[PDB]
Order: C-alpha cells, then structure tokens, then sequence
C-alpha cells in the first residue's frame, strides 16, 4: 500500500506540516520506506521500505 | 534577477541527473544528518566558480559521484544554475569536469572563467567576494571583530584598501617634500600633498561610499531583528576625516539597556548585535540571492523566530533567500522547503525533495 504526504498534511498548520514532511526523510534514511515523486512540488508517496514490516498506518 | 533552479549530474552525492527546485523566494534546505546538505551547497559554490581546495576535495576529478573511492559513475560532471529575470529570457551558468579540469559555459556556450566570472558580476553575483554567501560560523566572527578590524573589513568590501599602499606611498613623498621646505622647493612640496590629498579623497570617497550605507541601514535591520522599535544601532568612525586610519566603533541600545560598545553585550543580545552588522553589511554590494549555510545554528530560542521572520520580510522584495537550516522555528518561516534524503548504494547517493509551505495556515 502507499500513503500521501499531501493527504497526510490536510488541515495541518506549517509546523505540523513541515515536521511530516521531514519525517518522510527520516523515515527513508532508516529504510522503513521509499519515497517517489513524480515532479518538483507534486505529491509525495510513501511505500513499504525494506527495514519496517509492519503497516504504513501506523507509522504515520 | 532570481536563481530559479539548480541542475547537477553526478556531483558528489548526487548521482545521475537531478534538478533541484525550483526555488522560491524564500527557500529552507533541509534534512536528517548526511553528507547531502553540505554537498549541496559545495555544489553552488562549485557552480559559482569556487576554487578546488575549497571544495573539499585535493583533484577535480575527485567532485565526480563515486571518484573519491575510484568507482567513479562517469567521466564527466556538471553543476549548471539557472538564473531568470523579469522581461529576459532565462540565462544557464554551467560548470563541467570534463578530462578532468572545468569547462565553463554560459547558455550551453563554452567560456573562459574571466567572462563566466564577468557575466556573474553584471548580475550582482561577486564570485571572487563571495558576496552572496554567509558561511558557518560567519556570525560569530562579525561578533569577535574589534573596532579596527572593523575598519579592515570596510576597506576590504569597499575596495578603498586597494589604495593604502598608494597612499602610504604618497604620503611619504609629501612628508619628504615638505620636510625639505628655493621657489622651486615651495613648488615640489606644493605639488607633492596635492598628489597626495588626490589618492587621500579617493580613499575617502571609496570608503565612505561604503560605510555610510552600512552606517545608514543597521538601525533599522536591529530594529527588525529584534522586533522591538526602541533598540538602536550606531557606527561610527574613531578618525571621522580619515575613517580609514583608526577603527569603527559599533554601540547599541539593546531593547532594555543604554548606549554601550557592542563588545559590553553578551550572549543572544551580542549575537543579534553581530547579525544587524553582519546583514548591514550584506546592504551593500548585495547580491540577487543570499545563501545563509546553517545561519541558524548561532541562534537559540529567545531569537531564532525573529531571525527567521526578519528573513522572511526581506525575501518578500529585497533578496532571495536560500538557507541551509537545522532548526524547524527557522525552517518553517521559508515558502518551500527542498528536504535531501539518503539512498544506499555502493557509495552515498543524495535525493531531494520539494514542499510548499505556503498552502497551510501558521500556528
């Protein structure tokens, strides 16, 4: 499955929504996801990364 | 003009094709502990023309994705900036490692580096000053600058230090020549402190063209920075007539005290003190765009919000601003936020992201 960082940011101030968007970062640099985006300031999707098993749910 | 976007091929961490951006107005670069936010901004001064020994590596060759374990991804480089212009077309400044050493080009047009060079100043883009960059640690030094290395500074921005030693050197001819004062000596003497008042009014006008806009611009930029309409900044030369022979003393009012020399100012206070001269300073000569390398890291949380709101409003019309930052009560004031991550892979490889902040509401 796959989560949305836009989606995830709906009705977040910029604090709120930055701090997602960082963790996004760090969640890729501990590889417990992949990150794509298609072009610069569209949507940015998470999938399963090799080094977490469980839900991407319950990450975020 | 406006640095719209960055693309890099096989620089350091950032292997393959990537462009990074575009920027806005007020762009954060940011993200976990890594080598790719330093690489990144090893890649605009590459790409600004800084010179090998400053970019951490001992070759050229070495800036290659993989070079420096010898698994290079290529035999070739590239950093190329797009800069754009309202009403002109987009100009492209690149730069290649190709065989090894750099090949400049504008527009996709091969250059010597004494036109790549030339074609950035006729933008406001000093690459030999450096004019557009506030290094790590940049505030902290602006804080430890007594009043006559104060006065060094000034004559170095300025370029008036370019005419000491003419003056030094005409003036002890005038000093000669008057010593010795039969007409005829009159004459040489006359005409040696005319020859000298010459290069002395041209040091003069030189540095003073300089210092009075700093001088003139501090009280406010202090007053921003610390959001308080009582604080005041002053500068003032030690020898008004000759600025250059003497120092530039530098006092505040900070927002609850009295007039006192900026050294008499410790901890937040002095270094909000050192960031109105480090940014009065930037007032002159400045540049299109301005990239502050973790600014952020001389702060804490009694003026990291100030700092970063004072950028915030000069990025609306002034410069842009392009920060390297650690700090989220920075970070957060930019309008998109360009985050590097990590890939694995036989050497490290650097990716970006980019988000809008401006879509959601402050706090």
């Amino acid at each position: 499955e796959s989560i949305s960082l836009l989606e995830l940011c709906r009705n977040t101030n910029r604090k709120q929504a930055a701090a997602k968007f960082y963790s996004f970062l760090v969640l890729k640099k501990q590889q417990a996801i992949e990150l794509t985006q298609e072009e610069p300031y569209s949507d940015i999707i998470a999938t399963p990364g090799p080094r977490f098993h469980g839900s991407l749910e319950v990450l975020f | 003009g406006f640095l719209k976007l960055i693309e890099i091929e096989n620089f350091k961490s950032y292997k393959g094709r990537q462009i990074i951006g575009p920027f806005q107005r007020f762009t954060a670069i940011i993200g976990p502990n890594g080598s790719g936010k330093s690489n990144l901004m090893d890649a605009i001064s590459f790409v600004l023309g800084e010179k090998t020994s400053n970019l951490r590596v001992k070759t050229l060759r070495d800036l290659i994705h993989g070079a420096p374990v010898g698994k290079p991804a290529a035999n070739r480089a590239f950093v190329s900036m797009v800069y754009s212009e309202e009403g002109a077309e987009d100009r492209t400044f690149a730069r290649v490692i190709v065989g090894g050493s750099s090949e400049y080009k504008i527009n996709n047009k091969v250059v010597q580096l004494h036109e790549y060079s030339e074609e950035l100043e006729k933008l406001g883009i000093l690459i030999k000053a450096r004019n557009f960059l506030v290094f790590q640690g940049a505030v902290e030094s602006i804080a430890m600058k007594n009043p006559k290395e104060r006065t060094a500074l000034f004559e170095e921005i300025s370029r008036s230090g370019e005419l000491a030693q003419e003056y030094d050197k005409r003036k002890k001819e005038m000093v000669k020549a008057e010593e010795d004062t039969f007409e005829a000596a009159r004459k040489r003497a006359k005409k040696a402190k005319q020859a000298f008042e010459q290069i002395k009014k041209e040091r003069f006008d030189r540095f003073n063209a300089c210092f009075e806009s700093v001088a003139t611009n501090i009280d406010e930029i202090y007053k921003a920075l610390s959001r308080n309409s009582s604080a005041q900044a002053f500068l003032g030369p030690e020898n008004p007539e000759e600025p250059y022979l003497d120092g530039i003393n530098y006092n505040c009012v900070a927002p609850g005290k009295r007039f006192r020399p900026m050294d008499n100012l410790s901890g937040g206070e002095k270094t909000v003190a050192a960031l109105a001269l480090l940014f009065a300073i930037h007032s002159y000569k400045p540049a299109p765009f301005f990239v502050l390398d973790q600014i952020d890291a001389a702060l804490d949380n009694t003026n990291i919000g100030k700092v970063a709101n004072y950028i915030k409003e000069q990025s609306t019309c002034n410069f842009q601003a392009i920060v390297i930052s650690l700090k989220e009560e920075f970070y957060t004031k930019a309008e998109s936020l360009i985050g590097v991550y990590p890939e694995q892979g036989d050497c490290v490889i650097s990716k970006v992201l980019t988000f809008d902040l401006t879509k959601y509401p402050d706090a």
